[PDB]
């Protein structure tokens, strides 16, 4: 049994989040749902599919009905950015929802720019390559970055890190390392980031050939 | 007053277990169920099972049957959780987090978590490699570049750029921990792309658990 949540959730102060969460056996049980900001625990905000812990706001509300639990966030505000999941039980044991990343839009949105750094040739003496993709100083937080290598999508090889809000322009940087030995790095040619972001209009792939100088 | 406070931090290799404490209040130790859940780097949250230690009745989540294993010590009010035959899959932020016991008022007071970290590696100096400034990170009159500080262990790591008379402009990114065991991160810094025929750039790395320091030059690449 698994609950399924949008992966990400998008507005503008003052107005309403809605985050869903839908299971076959929702109806048969409980629901609650927690907030989670970086670097904390998670905190309780809804429980028994309605219910507001004491000193949980009264903007937040809970409803479940017709498989489907939703959280609801009237006005929307900038403290109420964070990671939410929902939970329940199928009979014994607790089900998480996969969680919900909640963005509330306070400055415009700045795309990313996109760098790319093809191995050095001091790596790919040790046997090993890594290509490292960089996106700087975007907003909002959420990005996806795929790795493509002769157009084949990359799975299982990289890995991502983020950087902590700016404190001034509140944007943030994002690195995606591609890791590969060095005899298969030596196979293909095209070696290629796709990044994709709000602050885009079509996804933006920064790309090299194996030997371009 | 606190309600639940966990252990410290672990460090531990493929195959060992790992025994996690979690000390409650009396208050919740005889009136609570306590649930263990733990979440890794950038993913969700995955409920181990839980105890009610009062009773000491436990129930487990089928994917970790055999796994754990969850006791109490009523004299002092803690309460443990032992994940035995670790992998690499196992490292997470590990919680504990109280409950009253459809009839459940969900976990609405959690332990600060403990991390633990599984790994086959021994201490290990990181090596330094450049991220070249070059055409494919040049954006404009913006030039990237950068060290990549990879395969070392444990942590920390610092990182700074011309002994730290160039700081504008500076991401030094959060490590990640790679299949292999070891951690890995970059230092990356923009700078106006005119400076890069002038201006000498050297990132200083200090890994103090393995008494590594190395100051690398990064230079565009020819
Ligand atoms: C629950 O926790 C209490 C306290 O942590 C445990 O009692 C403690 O048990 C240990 C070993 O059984 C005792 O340590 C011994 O100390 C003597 C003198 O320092 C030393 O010579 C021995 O080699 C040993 O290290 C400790 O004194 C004792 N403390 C108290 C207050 O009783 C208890 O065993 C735990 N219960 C369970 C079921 O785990």
């Amino acid at each position: 049994y698994e609950l399924t949540q949008p992966p990400s959730v998008s507005l503008s102060p003052g107005q309403t989040a809605t985050i869903t969460c839908s299971g076959d056996k929702l109806d048969d049980n409980y629901v609650c749902w927690y907030q989670q900001k970086p670097g904390q625990s998670p905190v309780l905000v809804i429980y028994q599919d309605t219910m507001r812990p004491s000193g949980i706001p009264e903007r937040f509300s809970g409803s479940n009905s017709g498989n489907i639990a939703t959280l609801t966030i009237s006005g929307t505000q900038a403290v109420d950015e964070a990671d939410y999941y929902c939970q329940a039980w199928d009979g014994s044991t607790v089900v998480f929802g996969g969680g919900t990343r909640l963005t509330v839009l306070g400055q415009p949105k700045a795309a990313p720019s996109v760098f790319i750094f093809p191995p050095s040739d001091e790596q790919l003496k040790s046997g090993t390559a890594s290509v490292v993709c960089l996106l700087n100083n975007f907003y909002p937080r959420e990005a996806k970055v795929q790795w493509k290598v002769d157009n084949a999508l990359q799975s299982g090889n990289s890995q991502e890190s983020v950087t902590e809000q700016d404190s001034k322009d509140s944007t943030y940087s994002l690195s995606s390392t591609l890791t590969l030995s060095k005899a298969d790095y030596e196979k293909h040619k095209v070696y290629a980031c796709e990044v994709t972001h709000q602050g885009l209009s079509s996804p933006v792939t920064k790309s090299f050939n194996r030997g371009e100088c | 007053q606190v309600q639940l406070v966990q252990s410290g931090a672990e460090v531990k290799k493929p195959g060992a277990s790992v025994k996690v404490s979690c000390k409650t209040s009396g208050y919740t130790f005889n009136n609570y169920d306590i649930n263990w859940v733990r979440q890794a780097a950038g993913q969700g949250l995955e409920w181990m099972g839980w105890m009610n230690p009062y009773s000491g009745n436990t129930g487990y989540a089928q994917k970790f049957q055999g796994r754990v294993t969850m006791t109490r010590n009523i004299s002092i009010t803690t309460v443990y959780m032992e994940l035995s035959s670790l992998r690499s899959e196992d490292t997470a932020v590990y919680y504990c987090a109280r409950e009253v016991r459809g009839y459940g008022g969900g976990s609405d007071y959690w332990g600060q978590g403990t991390l633990v970290t599984v790994s086959s590696a021994s201490t290990k100096g990181p090596s330094v490699f450049p991220l070249a400034p070059s055409s494919k990170s040049t954006s404009g009159g913006t030039a990237a570049l950068g060290c990549l500080v990879k395969d070392y262990f444990p942590e920390p790591v610092t990182v700074s750029w011309n002994s730290g008379a160039l700081t504008s402009g500076v991401h030094t990114f959060p490590a990640v921990l790679q299949s292999s065991g070891l951690y890995s991160l970059s230092s990356v810094v923009t700078v106006p792309s005119s400076s890069l025929g002038t201006q000498t750039y050297i990132c200083n790395v200090n890994h103090k658990p393995s008494n590594t320091k190395v100051d690398k030059r990064v230079e565009p690449k020819s």
